[PDB]
RNA sequence: GUGGAAGUCUGUUAGAGUUGGUGUCCUACAAUACCCUCUCGUGAUCUAUGUGUAGGGGUGAAAGGCCCAUCGAGUCCGGCA
RNA sequence: GCGAAAGCCAAGGCCUGUCGGGAGCAACCAACGUUAGGGAAUUCGGCAAGUUAGUCCCGUACCUUCGGAAGAAGGGAUGCC
RNA sequence: GGUCUUAAGGUAGCGUAGUACCUUGCCGCAUCAGUAGCGGCUUGCAUGAAUGGAUUAACCAGAGCUUCACUGUCCCAACGUUGGGCCCGGUGAACUGUACAUUCCAGUGCGGAGUCUGGAGACACCCAGGGGGAAGCGAAGACCCUAUGGA
RNA sequence: CGAGUGGCUUGCUACCUCGAUGUCGGUUCCCUCCAUCCUGCCCGUGCAGAAGCGGGCAAGGGUGAGGUUGUUCGCCUAUUAAAGGAGGUCGUGAGCUGGGUUUAGACCGUCGUGAGACAGGUCGGCUGCUAUCUACUGGGUGUGUAGGUGUCUGACAAGAACGACCGUAUAGUACGAGAGGAACUACGGUUGGUGGCCACUGGUGUACCGGUUGUUCGAGAGAGCACGUGCCGGGUAGCCACGCCACACGGGGUAAGAGCUGAACGCAUCUAAGCUCGAAACCCACUUGGAAAAGAGACACCGCCGAGGUCCCGCGUACAAGACGCGGUCGAUAGACUCGGGGUGUGCGCGUCGAGGUAACGAGACGUUAAGCCCACGAGCACUAACAGACCAA
C-alpha cells in the first residue's frame, strides 16, 4: 500500500546555497500606522542564560506566577544612521532617487566605505521635495552602520552597515523626521525603536556547517536494518523515478547547510537595559564578558555568538503587547559546568 | 484536552509494560494506544504522563487478565519539565485504570502521582495517596 | 533551594527531582550528584560535598 | 573407594572442516581471497612421502562428485579446409 | 593459569605484511565505541548485535533405551592484608 | 449394491500431514489482533505397513513456533575512534568510444527519441556528490520456438 | 434495456526488443491524477436537536501503528478528523532486500514400464562495473554588461510554512415530552509538518581526572601494553534531540451555492447585459533565491597616477580544493604567563593509628589537603609572533 508522509525538509527556503551578505537584508517591514520611527535595529549575538519571569499573559491559569524563561543576550550599543535614502515610484517599481549625507563620521567608516569628503545635502533634500512635490516619492530608508568596536567581545572594528526603512505619520512629517536624526549624527539606540515586552522580527545568517548529508540537510531516513549493513548508511533510496528521467531539483540531495539567511518571526524582547546583570560567570562562552547596552530576546536567535543579528517590529504578530515584563532573577551562572 | 501545566517526552510505546497503580487486581498492564493521537509513518505511537491510554492486563487476577482497558498514565521514567524549569522524573513507570467517566476501576492508588494528573483526571486525583 | 544531595544551593530553573518509589523526594542540582547517588554512595563521604564539609 | 572405558563431552593445543554474516573484495591481495561467527578435534581421525587404478575407462559413504583452473565422458595432435 | 589458552615480557628477529606530505581532517564509505526513555514495535525470520560466562557450595523438572536428561532450571560465594 | 473391472479391495496405525485441491477447513489453546505454531476432529483432491507403518530417549552450524533474559533490529537518530575520502609531491593503468551532442516538455516515428516536428529553456570552463536517463557498461538469451543440429 | 468514459484488472493480437530493456513483493525518495476517505464552503433529507444518510464545489494539507501471510490482495486489533483510490517501464535492484516465483541437491503425494513429469507441497540454494555524456544538488574560475567601494531595486523563481484535533467559557443553554443535546465568538493545549537554537534536561565527549585487574621497567615513585580507551566511575567545550524558541490575521477575485436589480416573454425569473456575497482551493500578504533581466538595472561617495584590489602575515562568526569573514603595531588577531570560570575528588612525602607478628613486615584509616592533576572558554597582559615586502589597477 505504501503509507503516505509529507516531503522531507521544506521547499522554501532555497535554493540553500550560500548567503551573499553575511548581514542580513530584510525583504519586509512593518506598515505605516503611530509616529514616524525608524524600523529596525541591530545588534551582535553573545549567549544565553535564563530569567525567571512574572507569568505576563493575561489568558493563563499561572498569570502572576513565578516562571522561568530561555534568553539570548544580544549586545545592542547604538548605531547611527549616517543618510537618508530616498525612492521613487516608477513603472518598474523602486529606485534609488538621491541621498542625504552627513559630515560627522565614526572614526572607522572608512574601513568599509569611501566616506564622502565632498556632498551637497541641500541639492539631495532639494531633489527629494521636488519629487514629493510631484507625488513620486516613495517609501523613505536610513542608511545605517553598527560600531563594533563599542563591543570588546566583537573582533572587527570594520561596521556593518545596512538599509532601514523609516515609516511614520505622513510622508512630508517622516521625511522631516529623517532629516533630524541624520543631520545630528544620526546616532540612535534599541530604546529609541523598541520597548521591552513588545514583539520583534529578528533576521541573521544561520551557524554554517559547510556540506552536509541529506540525512542531516533535508531530514531523510537513515537506511534501516539489514540495509544499514549492506553498504550505504545515509544514501537515499533513489534519484527518482525511470520517467521522467532527469533528476528533479526537489529530491534530497547533499550540499551547503547552514550559512543562511533567516528572518524568525515573533521574538518577544524581554528586557532593554545596559551594563553587565546579564553576563555569565567565566564569561560567555567563546564570546566574552557583557557590561553595555544589552537586549534580552526570548528564546533562540539565528546564527553564532559574534554574528550581527538584525531587529525589526514583527510585521505579522499573533499577541498583543504586553510591555516591560517583571523579571525576578536573571541566571548568571557559568556556562561552564 | 486542559492544558497539563508542564512540557512532556512520552516515555512510553504501543506495546509497552508498566505497572497498574491500583488495586483493581491488575498488576501489569501493555499499552495498545493512546486516545486522540496520530503518528507518522514508521513511528511507534507515543505516550507519557497525563494521556489516556488503552491498555491490556498482562498479569494479574485471572478474570482481569486479557480484558482490554482504558486508563491514565499517574508515572514515568523520563523526565518532565515544569514551569520553573525543574525536571521531574519517578522511579518507574505506572497508569491507574479507569472507565468511560474517567472514575478509578479501582478504590485505591498504589503510590505517588504527578501533580499535573490533577488538572485532567479529578476523580483519579482525589483518591490519590501521595500527590508531588 | 538546596541540593538534597551534595547542599550547595540549586541555581533557580535548573535541576531535577526524582520521586522516590514510597512517595520520598529528591532535588538534585546536577548529574554528577544523581549519579553518585545511583552508585549508592553518601554525599557524606565525599569530600566534595558541601555536605560533608 | 579404586579403576579409567568411550567412532563420549568442553576446548582457535596442533591439526582438519566450512554454518551465518547473503559483511569486506568483486578491472581483487586472490581465475574461489580477507575478517568475525561456526563444526570436528582417540578416531569410519588428520597428515608427508612412496606407490597402484586411465578416458565409455578409473575413482566415487552417490553430489553425475573427482581424474592438474578442463568432466552428463580429461587433455593433445590428427581425421579436418 | 587447568593449559602447547589470553594478556604482558625475554632470547633471537624486525621497523620490507615497504610510497609519502597536509587539512579538527566536511559529505559519503569501511571497521568500531557509547547512546536517555521504550524493549523486537524492526524483519520472511531477532538477520546483525547483545545477554550469559571462569571456580566452589547449595540445589536441579518432564522424559528415558536407566546410559542419560544435567553445567537442566534456580540460589549463594569469589579481592587484599 | 444389501457383485463389476483387473488378483485383492486398505487391516495395526497415522491423518488438513514436508502427503489435503477445496483451505486462512471446524473447535480449542495463545495474542489487543496469530493464512503461523500446538492439540482435538477428520469423509484422506491423491495416507498406510522393510515402495516399510507407528513411535521414540540421546544427538544436530537441519525446518517451524512460544516464553524469560538481552539489546541501536526499530521508535530516531546523535556524538566519538581508526583507515580512506579532500588538497600536495612521486608513480601510473583499465573499462568504454559510428558520428554529432547545453537540454527540457509535448508530439511523431518499426507502437519505449539528447539528434525528427513544435515550442520552452540555454554565456563558457572547472571542483565535489549521490547515481534519474543514455531502453548505461559487461555476455551473438541459459527462458520460448525453429533446424529433416549435438550430446 | 439503451448510450458511453477510463486504460487500474482480465482476456485478445503478435507491431517493438531474443549480438538480453534484470522477476514478484517490500523498502527508500521524488512528482502527479481525481472517479474526494478526512478537512473548507455548500444543497436535499424520510432535516426538532445530537448523531447521520445522499449530493455539489474542491486535489491545499492529511490519510498513521500493529497480529497471520513472501504476498500484491485480503482477514483481524486498537487508536483516528480520516486512517481514499490510482499513474509515473504493474516509478524506483549502474539504491537496498532476496521471503516467493524460476537452475543444478533432496523429500512427499499423484502420474509413468522407465528416464522422468506435475502455476501441487516442501528443506537448501550467488545479486558484477573505478560515471565518458546527460540530469540535478551544492562549490569555484572566466567572459559579457563597461575604474572602485558601499547600499539597493525586482523581472521572475520556490514554499504547506503551515495542516488538523482535543479541552474550557458559551451551556446542561438553543432544540426536545424526555432521553439527550448543539452553534457564532473568545480562550488554553495537543498532534503532524517547517525553520532555527543549546540558558535548561538528555546523549556523546578513545580532551581530561579518579579507581582497579594482568604484566614489564628490581621495590617505591612514575610509567608502557592489554585495538587502536584494558576494564570500571565521573565528565568541560562543541556537536546534538529525547531538549528549547518561532511558524497569522486580513484583504482581492472566484467555484458550488445564497441572493439583488432585470429583460427577452407587460407577469414571472439569481442571468441574458449589470450587481451583492460566498471554499482548507486562486491572487496578494509572509519567508527564501534573484543584475547574465542581452531593455544585462538604480543611488551615494571615492578614484583615473592612483581609488580599490590580489599576494603576504596572525587568525576564524567560514570552509572538501576554490570561496567567505576578521585582525595586522594608529594593534588584543594567535601563543606564553597570571587571574577568572570549569572537570575530577583529596597528590608525593612525612606524622599518627592499624588486625596482628619476637622481629622483619603490614592491607588499610586520619592529618597535612576543597588537595594534587587537568581544560578545545573568558579577562588582564604587547612578553613572543601579525615582520619584511611584492603586485595589479582606468
Ligand atoms: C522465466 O521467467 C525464466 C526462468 C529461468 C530461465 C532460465 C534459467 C533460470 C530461470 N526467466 C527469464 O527468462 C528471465 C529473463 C531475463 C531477461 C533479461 N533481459
Ligand atoms: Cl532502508
Ligand atoms: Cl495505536
Ligand atoms: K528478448
Ligand atoms: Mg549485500
Ligand atoms: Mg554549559
Ligand atoms: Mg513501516
Ligand atoms: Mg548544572
Ligand atoms: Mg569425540
Ligand atoms: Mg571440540
Ligand atoms: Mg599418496
Ligand atoms: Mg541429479
Ligand atoms: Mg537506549
Ligand atoms: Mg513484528
Ligand atoms: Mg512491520
Ligand atoms: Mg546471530
Ligand atoms: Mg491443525
Ligand atoms: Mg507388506
Ligand atoms: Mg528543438
Ligand atoms: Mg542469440
Ligand atoms: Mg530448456
Ligand atoms: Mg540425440
Ligand atoms: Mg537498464
Ligand atoms: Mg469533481
Ligand atoms: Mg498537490
Ligand atoms: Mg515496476
Ligand atoms: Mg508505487
Ligand atoms: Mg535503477
Ligand atoms: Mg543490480
Ligand atoms: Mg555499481
Ligand atoms: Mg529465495
Ligand atoms: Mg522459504
Ligand atoms: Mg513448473
Ligand atoms: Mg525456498
Ligand atoms: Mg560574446
Ligand atoms: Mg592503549
Ligand atoms: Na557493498
Ligand atoms: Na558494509
Ligand atoms: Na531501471
Ligand atoms: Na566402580
Ligand atoms: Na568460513
Ligand atoms: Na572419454
Ligand atoms: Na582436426
Ligand atoms: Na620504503
Ligand atoms: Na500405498
Ligand atoms: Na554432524
Ligand atoms: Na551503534
Ligand atoms: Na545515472
Ligand atoms: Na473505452
Ligand atoms: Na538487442
Ligand atoms: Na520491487
Ligand atoms: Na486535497
Ligand atoms: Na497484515
Ligand atoms: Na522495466
Ligand atoms: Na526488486
Ligand atoms: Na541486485
Ligand atoms: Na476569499
Ligand atoms: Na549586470
Amino acid at each position: 500500500p505504501q503509507p503516505s508522509r509529507p516531503r522531507k525538509g521544506s521547499l522554501g527556503f532555497g535554493p540553500r546555497k550560500r548567503s551573499t551578505s553575511e548581514t542580513p537584508r530584510f525583504n519586509s517591514w512593518p506598515s505605516d500606522d503611530g509616529q514616524p520611527g525608524v524600523q529596525g535595529f541591530a545588534g551582535y549575538k553573545a549567549g544565553m542564560t535564563h530569567v525567571v519571569l512574572v507569568n505576563d499573559e493575561p489568558n493563563s491559569p499561572r498569570e502572576g506566577m513565578e516562571e522561568t524563561v530561555p534568553v539570548t543576550v544580544i549586545e545592542t550599543p547604538p548605531m547611527r544612521a549616517v543618510a537618508l535614502r530616498a525612492y521613487e515610484d516608477t513603472p518598474y517599481g523602486q529606485r534609488p532617487l538621491t541621498e542625504v549625507w552627513t559630515d560627522e563620521f565614526h572614526s572607522e567608516l572608512d574601513r568599509t566605505l569611501d566616506v564622502p569628503e565632498d556632498h551637497d545635502p541641500d541639492a539631495a533634500e532639494e531633489q527629494i521635495r521636488d519629487a514629493h512635490e510631484a507625488g513620486d516619492l516613495g517609501d523613505l530608508r536610513l542608511i545605517t552602520h553598527t560600531v563594533p568596536d563599542a563591543v570588546p567581545s566583537v573582533p572587527k572594528k570594520k561596521p556593518d552597515v545596512m538599509e532601514t526603512r523609516v515609516g511614520g505619520g505622513s510622508v512630508s512629517d517622516r521625511l522631516d523626521h529623517a532629516l533630524d536624526i541624520v543631520e545630528d549624527g544620526g546616532e540612535h539606540a534599541m530604546n529609541d525603536i523598541f520597548r521591552a515586552g513588545e514583539y520583534a522580527d529578528v533576521a541573521g545568517v544561520t551557524k554554517g556547517k559547510g556540506t552536509q548529508g541529506p540525512v542531516k540537510r533535508w531530514g531523510v531516513q537513515k537506511r534501516k536494518g539489514k540495509h544499514a549493513r549492506q553498504g550505504w548508511r545515509r544514501r537515499i533510496g533513489n534519484l527518482g523515478p525511470w520517467n521522467p528521467s532527469r533528476v528533479r531539483s526537489t529530491v534530497p540531495q547533499q550540499g551547503q547547510t547552514g550559512y543562511h539567511q533567516r528572518t524568525e518571526l515573533n521574538k518577544r524582547l524581554i528586557d532593554i537595559g545596559e551594563g553587565d546583570e546579564p553576563t555569565v560567570d567565566g564569561g560567555f562562552v567563546n564570546y566574552g564578558e557583557v557590561d553595555g547596552p544589552y537586549t534580552l530576546v526570548k528564546g533562540s536567535v539565528p546564527g553564532p555568538d559574534k554574528r550581527l543579528v538584525r531587529f525589526r517590529p514583527a510585521v505579522r504578530p499573533n499577541d498583543q503587547p504586553r510591555l516591560d515584563p517583571e523579571v525576578r532573577y536573571v541566571s548568571n551562572e557559568s556556562n561552564q559546568g | 484536552m486542559e492544558a497539563l501545566g508542564a512540557d512532556v517526552t512520552q516515555g512510553l510505546e504501543k506495546g509497552s509494560l508498566i505497572t497498574c497503580a491500583d488495586n483493581t487486581g491488575a498488576r501489569e498492564l501493555k499499552v495498545i494506544s493512546v486516545h486522540g493521537y496520530s503518528g507518522t509513518k514508521n513511528r511507534h505511537p507515543k505516550a507519557g504522563l497525563g494521556d489516556k491510554i488503552t491498555v491490556s492486563v498482562t498479569k494479574g487476577t485471572p478474570e482481569m487478565r486479557r480484558q482490554v482497558l482504558e486508563a491514565v498514565v499517574v508515572r514515568q521514567r523520563k523526565p518532565i519539565r515544569r514551569p520553573d524549569g525543574t525536571r521531574v522524573k519517578f522511579e518507574d513507570n505506572a497508569a491507574v485504570i479507569v472507565d468511560e467517566n474517567e472514575d478509578p476501576r479501582g478504590t485505591e492508588l498504589k503510590g505517588p502521582i504527578a501533580r499535573e494528573v490533577a488538572q485532567r483526571f479529578g476523580s483519579v486525583a482525589s483518591a490519590a495517596t501521595m500527590i508531588v | 533551594r538546596e541540593c538534597d544531595y551534595c547542599g550547595t544551593d540549586i541555581e533557580p530553573g535548573t535541576g531535577t527531582m526524582f520521586v522516590h518509589k514510597d512517595g520520598a523526594t529528591t532535588h538534585f542540582c546536577s548529574s554528577k550528584c544523581e549519579n553518585n547517588a545511583d552508585l549508592g554512595r553518601e554525599a557524606r563521604n565525599l569530600e566534595w560535598t558541601d555536605t560533608a564539609r
